RNA sequence: UUUAAAAAUUUUAAAAUAAUU
């Protein structure tokens, strides 16, 4: 639990981008789906690379 | 038939080559007692019946 | 979902061996795994098949799913029987958290 | 080959070995249907003679 | 329909199942070459994709 | 053409199989996944295997 | 062509992959409808064909 | 690498070529499907490594199909290779690729 | 003229490189203790190689 | 406020420390070696080298 | 030449000493084995000294 | 002995691939399963 | 069929295998 | 993990190589110790925690 | 009295493929 991520957030700004696009659904849908992983696996890199493919 | 149902030794001619392998000769020899014992015997869980 | 795909197919990979008991060995209910080329009874799906291979006129072998069977459970008992492998764990148990 | 290469199973108890790899060919009867044939063959030679 | 009628030697060699050869090879050459792009959307036509 | 071998034991692992090393080559990903934890990464300096002059 | 063959069997894990065919595949859908709203009547189905040129 | 291999008197390409330059086979022979993986190498070294692991099922096919010879090869036996890669186009991919 | 040509020649006779596929694997390690060249069940009179080559 | 330890401890006197041979875990792998020298010695241990 | 005589005392002095199971199997299990399959033979011994 | 096989079987049946024999294929199915009256003869009836 | 072992090449009986 | 994050010493297996390779081992020759020890001196699955 | 270590050099100049600044 000690290596979680601690670097600063990256939400008001990447919602401000999805919002001034139009593109708000896809960003939430994003970071909702994203929340759902606490365990370094491949399912977790698989998914990593599935979104930026 | 039924000894080798009942009889617990269990042949594997495996230990003739790892003991044989580790034999120290040279190469620049045209006789090899190693290989030519392996060749005589063969060990091979074929037939031992 | 992928999760339950990847775990199937690790298991798939890693589950290669029925178990480990302790108990002594036995013809019958010894655990016993019997070729057929001939009657003799193993005790390991490694053993049984460096048998059934040891059968097969080792100058003739050529590629095979059976060939690469063989090679993945010997791979596999090594990983499995190492000792840091065996004993441990990512997550956190209750007791350790204490 | 069989008399170099020759080994048993792991650990081995030699008494539980036996104790169930000889039970079934004393479960099965048969030695006992034998005798009566013997009666019979030298009934069978005392008559004849 | 139409691509298997046309090259189904070649979905089976590929794919795993037939052994493969060069004769199958160059008459599925053959079939990429002696082909139309209306052909294309025609077979596209007859996928029945899901919703 | 004249030489011929023989294939006799699986090396020992070369890296763990639970920790991923590239997205993409998992347990789903049979070969490339058995070649990369039975080989292991590269890490070293091998260049010039004849290279002499 | 490649498609055509359906799902494979994996001589590793001894199982055909969960891959969905092509009817799961919206980038097609949308590629085959593009193509037919803008050819419309036309015959020619191809909108534009790329050329040497 | 089928759509892209014949255009105009027309010239084609075996697919032997492919497999020279780099392509892995699925099921050439008879063997099992999905043998090979791609890590083989390019040109000849590719080739040995692949032609080897398969050797004893590559003659007993090439027997069993007609082509056999009085001429004990130290490679592949009594079958012809000579005759069949011929044949089949294996040399020609062969000799092609390399061009 | 130190370094016998013995190595060059050959060398220069003979194209046998690292394919690109093996650059990410650990090919050095097998290489060195992976393929050996004493055949399992010891000498054989054929394998031998005369210490000059 | 003491901790044991398997090996002897002794403290450096030196913040810059350059390699000497005078410890017990050197001493050790020196024994270990001359007593593999002495079991390779004989011939009659491993006489077909 | 002494290469080679060596090398043949080697193989025979490591084929005289080879972990195998088989003479210790043949002295203390096998004729146990024999007497246990004996009586229930079709066919009962027929020996000689 | 070491036998060979030629020829004539081709179902497997349970990946659908065709092999180059039936003992091929027997051998082939099986590791998927494993992996995943003359007086003479009166006399000795006897 | 038989195959030899030292060169791979296919018989057809044991007699000629030998 | 902390005694490796605070001590000042280093692993590398390279010293090792080193000193091997200046043994003189002959080319026509079945057994190699400089070689030996260097294959069976890897640990498995590569950890040296 | 017989065997054997053999050289691991470069930065390899240009032409094609791929990755990057
Ligand atoms: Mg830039
Ligand atoms: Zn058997
Ligand atoms: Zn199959
Ligand atoms: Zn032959």
């Amino acid at each position: 639990t000690k290596y979680a991520r601690s670097a600063p957030s990256n939400d008001k700004k990447a919602r401000e981008l999805g919002e001034k696009y139009g593109l708000s659904s896809v960003v939430s849908e994003l970071r909702r789906r994203t929340k759902t992983y606490s365990k370094h696996d491949f399912t977790s890199v698989r998914y990593i690379r599935d979104a930026m493919a | 038939v039924l000894l080798q149902r009942i009889s617990p030794l269990q042949i594997d001619p495996t230990i003739i080559s790892n003991t044989m392998s580790t034999v120290s000769e040279s190469t620049t020899q045209t006789l090899s007692p190693a290989s030519s014992i392996l060749g005589k015997l063969r060990p091979s869980n074929s037939d031992f019946s | 979902p992928m999760s339950t795909r990847i775990a199937e197919a690790t298991s798939a990979i890693v589950s290669k061996h029925p178990a480990r008991v302790g108990l002594p060995p036995t013809a019958s209910s010894g655990h016993g795994y019997q070729c057929h080329v001939c009657s003799a009874v193993l005790f390991s799906p490694l053993d049984l098949d460096a048998h059934v291979a040891s059968h097969g006129l080792h100058g003739n072998m050529t590629l095979t799913s059976s060939e690469i069977q063989r090679h993945i459970t010997e791979f596999i008992s090594s990983w499995q029987n190492h000792p840091i492998v065996q004993v441990s764990a990512d997550v956190e148990n209750r007791k350790t958290a204490q | 080959v069989a008399l170099l290469s020759g080994k048993y199973p792991p650990d081995l108890v030699t008494n539980v070995w036996y104790a169930d790899a000889i039970y079934p060919m004393y479960a099965d009867t048969e030695v006992f249907s034998n005798l009566q044939r013997d009666v019979i063959t030298c009934e069978a030679v005392q008559t004849l003679v | 329909s139409m691509i298997l009628t046309q090259f189904g030697p070649f979905i089976e060699s590929i794919s795993g199942i037939t052994d493969q050869s060069n004769d199958v090879f160059e008459n599925a050459a053959k079939a990429f070459s002696m082909f139309t792009r209306s052909d294309v959307y025609k077979a596209l036509d007859e996928i029945p994709f899901s919703e | 053409l004249l030489v011929k071998w023989r294939m006799c034991e699986a090396r020992e692992p070369s890296v763990d199989l639970r920790l991923p090393l590239c997205a993409g080559i998992d347990p789903l990903n049979s070969d490339p996944f058995l070649k990369m934890v039975s080989v292991g990464p590269m890490l070293q300096s091998t260049r010039k295997y004849f290279a002499q002059t | 062509v490649a498609e055509a063959g359906g799902s494979l069997y994996d001589p590793v894990l001894q199982k055909y992959d969960e891959i969905p065919g092509l009817s799961h595949n919206c980038p097609l859908w949308c590629f085959r409808e593009i193509c037919r709203h803008i050819s419309g009547p036309l015959p020619d189905r191809a909108p534009y064909l790329y050329l040497s040129a | 690498c089928c759509a892209f291999s014949r255009q105009r008197g027309y010239l084609q390409y075996p697919m032997w070529s492919f497999v020279y330059w780099g392509l892995p086979l699925v099921k050439v022979f008879g063997s099992d499907p999905w043998i090979f993986s791609w890590y083989m190498p390019t040109g000849d070294l590719g080739m040995y490594s692949w032609i080897s692991l398969i050797r004893p099922l590559m003659t007993r096919w090439m027997v069993a199909n007609g082509y056999v010879t009085d001429k004990c090869s130290p490679v592949f036996g009594n079958a012809d290779y000579r005759k069949c890669f011929n044949e089949l186009k294996l040399y020609q991919g062969y000799y092609m690729a390399q061009l | 003229m130190l370094q016998d040509v013995n190595t060059v020649q050959l060398a220069r006779v003979v194209n046998l490189a690292v394919p690109d596929t093996w650059m990410s694997l650990d090919f050095d390690t097998m290489f060195k203790h992976h393929v050996k060249l004493l055949p399992k069940d010891g000498r054989h009179l054929n394998t031998d190689i005369p210490p000059r080559m | 406020e003491v901790l044991l330890l398997p090996i002897d401890h002794q403290p450096a006197n030196v913040t810059t420390p350059t390699l000497d041979f005078t410890n017990e875990l050197t001493n050790w792998r020196a024994r270990v070696c001359e007593l593999m020298k002495n079991l390779v010695d004989n011939q009659r241990y491993q006489p077909g080298w | 030449t002494q290469s080679l005589v060596s090398s043949m005392r080697g193989t025979l002095g490591k084929l005289k000493l080879i972990k195998s199971m088989t003479p210790m199997y043949l002295q203390q299990l096998a004729p146990v084995e024999l007497a246990v399959i004996a009586p229930m033979l079709p066919f009962p011994p027929f020996q000689v000294p």
